[PDB]
């Protein structure tokens, strides 16, 4: 339908915005707070999104393609992370990487965890 | 070939004084990159801004080390670096 | 120039185009079994960005809105890790650690060499 | 937070093998994920997908083990309705 990708293109773009804010205020190459920061929150408010889209299902297509699918999805990214990786290793800083590998892996992972949790517990 | 000719100036066995000339282009900031000219899990690294001159400290006396320094004009854009193999 | 309009513009256009890409492979492709549509996206834009990526160095030149539509918009917004992980856990919610661990190491070493293939092929055709 | 696929019956011919059917009318459900292991020992656990059908066959099983088969009943991608599960021995 015609309203999902304006939905999407919407909070696609104010992600994108917010994580390229994020992006000058927060981000060297030595290592990049302003990706992480934007991939942690990002990965944080996916878990309360989901706990919440599972628990209200009836509500409308729309919000969840907002919210998670444009938002989320440009607020978060794989491939700056990636380049950012790869710019370590090439300049030959592999623990750094690792660190940033796991930092945003395993971040990610928490954040979503806890975004699950926090809900989970603000419904009993 | 970017922040061309680049030279180190001090001593103590322990510490290294980096310094260059990088006028046109801009640079964002530097990374600094040293580490023991063999093993690759030795390497570390910080970040200068537009300035010129770096300190590195906390060296292996009589050693072999390679120091690097890559230009970065734009967060993930850097201009090709320049390496030096210096002994404390 | 930073902080100008045309720029907010150039994101907003990449990211909604990349956003909508992602949406539409994660349709046609992506069960809660196995995500093939967001590592599909998560990949290609991967890949993508070691091209772009070379591409920006080796034309430092160009105007910024090229870069920020290209990559901070674009790739931003056809790759996710908010997705991915909410995946991954759904994974490790289910129990399937084994897959969890493979999906995991898919999208990270898979995208890690994606990057390094696309600085490769630029690398490569520009001898 | 409430029941699905709602009537879960298991037939266990065989100790290797399982038979699960279920009838999952409204709400819709796009696709469900069978998940079985070995109770608890979470690294042994797969898994599969069937789509809106209503039956399922689970085979290899090791005999006279204590196995935990969960039917997750996924709308819409990443979101599913609370599991049903059967814990047995085969
Ligand atoms: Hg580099
Ligand atoms: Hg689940």
């Amino acid at each position: 339908a015609p309203l999902n990708f304006i939905a999407i293109g919407i909070g696609a773009t104010l992600g994108a915005w917010l994580r390229w804010v994020l992006g000058l205020k927060l981000n060297g190459a030595g290592w990049p707070w302003g990706t992480l920061t934007a991939n942690l929150v990002g990965g944080y408010l996916i878990g309360v999104m989901v706990a919440l889209i599972a628990s209200h299902p009836e509500w409308p297509a729309w919000i969840r393609l907002a919210a998670v699918t444009g938002f989320l999805g440009g607020l978060t990214t794989f491939s700056t992370f990636s380049a950012e990786t790869v710019d370590m290793l090439c300049r030959g800083v592999y623990a750094t990487a690792a660190a940033y590998a796991g930092a945003s892996l395993a971040g990610s992972l928490a954040m979503t965890g806890l975004g699950l949790a926090t809900v989970r517990l603000l419904l009993r | 070939s970017v922040p061309t000719k680049l030279e180190v100036v001090a001593a103590t066995p322990t510490s290294l004084l980096i310094s260059w000339d990088a006028p046109a282009v801009t640079v964002d900031h530097y990374v600094i990159t040293y580490g023991e000219t063999g093993a690759y899990w030795s390497y570390q690294e910080f970040t200068v801004p537009g300035s010129k001159t770096a300190t590195i400290s906390g060296l292996k006396p009589g050693v072999d080390y390679t120091i690097t320094v890559y230009a970065y004009w734009e967060h993930m854009y850097h201009y090709s670096p320049i390496s030096i193999n210096y002994r404390t």
